[PDB]
């Protein structure tokens, strides 16, 4: 249940960046990451998540052409990829774990999904960008 | 999804707050989650769905819901409890909300 | 055909027990060709679906998704990605965060 | 978990299963009640009787 953020710089306008979250304590190819963007002093708004071993998205209306949510398996770590923040919606960007599996592989890779809708527990500390 | 923007009360005394929505966001589905955000850390998960919580949660903070509106209770209100306590659900089109945070200054 | 002079014969088209029977046979014809056929119970899966991406005139918004839906294979330890394109009509929202629609 | 007599004990089980939906990737955790005579016993990890 370990999350460990890399990636806290603010950028020019024109920028993009690239943030990822390492993992480690549980089994990381089953279990659900997203991530929550905390908005400059404004509520939470959801920005997508990620299923590692299938590798399926669910980006936000709103961040339906701009997040690139990736995951690699192979080192356990989250990635997400932010094009065109410009200057607008500095904020401290957190990454969250799934409160239980989402799919369950028996053995093999046959995923088999669990119907879980509280993909944000072990939420993670922060980063400022 | 919109909530009360604070909430006081006093030391010592069991607190209640809500948040509200439409059938797509609250009223149906029962997928309704509450947060403690403490300033300068990361949001604790609380309640799970209506009326649920994640171990090492003190005296339960147990919730209800009715309607379209979601609430809980904080019972035995302590000085620890100064924290922006968020509302969040399963809205329609296959996505998450939040509300705008409820700041509790007990 | 056999014309009958000076037969006179009263008709009813309601009480005509062909329509029963034409009805019933086309009935059992038509599951008899269906049955032996490919079933699409592997494809009662989640759908990821999206816009068409092409020219759509303002009658058509909404008539079309663009989904795609992991599937089977010849193999049963594989399985492949099928981009695909449906009408609104034969799918339905469902409720999930991965997936949008399944197949009515 | 009900109240039984000591003639039914061990005769009615508390059996919980991982059982298939409609969608052929979305599994659901079931429970149901079976008499100890449509079970069998077998050892595993996290089993202990299949139906007979
Ligand atoms: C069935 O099972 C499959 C088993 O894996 C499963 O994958 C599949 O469905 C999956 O569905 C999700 C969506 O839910 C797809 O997610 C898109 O991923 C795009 C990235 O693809 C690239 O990376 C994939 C994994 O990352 C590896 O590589 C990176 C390298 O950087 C590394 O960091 C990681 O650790 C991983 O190693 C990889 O699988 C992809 O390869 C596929 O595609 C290539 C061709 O591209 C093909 O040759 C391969 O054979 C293979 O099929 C690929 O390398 C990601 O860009 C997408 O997001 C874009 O699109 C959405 C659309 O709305 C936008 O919202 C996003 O913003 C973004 O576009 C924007 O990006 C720019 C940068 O920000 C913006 O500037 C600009 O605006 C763009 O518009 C998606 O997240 C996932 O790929 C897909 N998997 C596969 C294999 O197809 C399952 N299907 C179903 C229906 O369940
Ligand atoms: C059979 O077992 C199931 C659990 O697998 C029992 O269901 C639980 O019952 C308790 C009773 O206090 C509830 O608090 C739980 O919420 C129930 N859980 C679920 C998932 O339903 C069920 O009661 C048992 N039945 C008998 C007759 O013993
Ligand atoms: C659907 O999206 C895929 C993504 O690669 C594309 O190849 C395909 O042509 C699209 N189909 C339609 C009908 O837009
Ligand atoms: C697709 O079209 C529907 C038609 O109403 C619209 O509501 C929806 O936002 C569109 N989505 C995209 C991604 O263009």
């Amino acid at each position: 249940v370990q999350l460990v953020q890399s990636g806290a710089e603010v950028k020019k306008p024109g920028a993009s960046v690239k943030l990822s979250c390492k993992a480690s304590g549980y089994t990381f190819s089953i279990y659900a990451i997203t991530w929550v963007r905390q908005a400059p002093g404004q509520g939470l708004e959801w920005m997508g998540g990620i299923i590692p071993l299938v590798g399926i998205t669910n980006y936000a209306q709103k961040f339906q052409g701009r997040v690139t949510i990736t995951a690699d398996t192979s080192t356990t770590t989250a990635y997400m990829e932010l094009s065109s923040l410009r200057s607008e919606d500095t904020a401290v960007y957190y990454c969250s774990r799934g409160l239980g599996p989402s799919i369950e592989t028996e053995d093999d890779y046959d995923y088999s999904y669990t119907s879980e809708y509280n993909l944000l527990h072990v939420w993670g500390r922060g980063v400022l960008v | 999804l919109t909530q009360p923007r604070s909430v006081s009360e006093s030391p010592g005394q069991s607190v209640t707050f809500s948040c509200t929505g439409t059938s797509s966001d609250i009223g149906g589905y029962n997928y309704v989650s509450w947060f403690q955000q403490h300033p300068e850390t990361a949001p604790k998960l609380m309640i799970y769905e209506v009326s649920k919580r994640p171990s090492g949660v003190s005296d339960r903070f147990s919730g209800s819901k009715s309607g379209n509106t979601a609430s809980l209770t904080i019972s035995g209100l302590q000085a620890e409890d100064e924290a922006d306590y968020y509302c969040s659900s399963y809205a329609d089109s296959n996505t998450l909300v939040f509300g705008g945070g409820t700041r509790l200054t007990v | 055909e056999i014309h009958l002079e000076n037969v006179t014969e009263e008709f009813n088209m309601w009480k005509n027990n062909m329509v029963e029977q034409m009805h019933e046979d086309i009935i059992s014809l038509w599951d008899q060709s269906l049955k032996p056929c490919v079933k699409l119970t592997p494809l009662c899966v989640g759908l990821q679906c999206t816009n068409v991406t092409n020219n759509i005139t303002d009658d058509m918004r909404g008539e079309l998704k663009n989904c795609s839906f992991n599937a089977t294979t010849e193999l049963r330890n594989k399985r492949q990605k099928v981009y695909s394109l449906f009408y609104r009509l034969d799918i339905v929202p469902m409720v999930d965060l991965w997936t949008n629609y399944r197949l009515i």
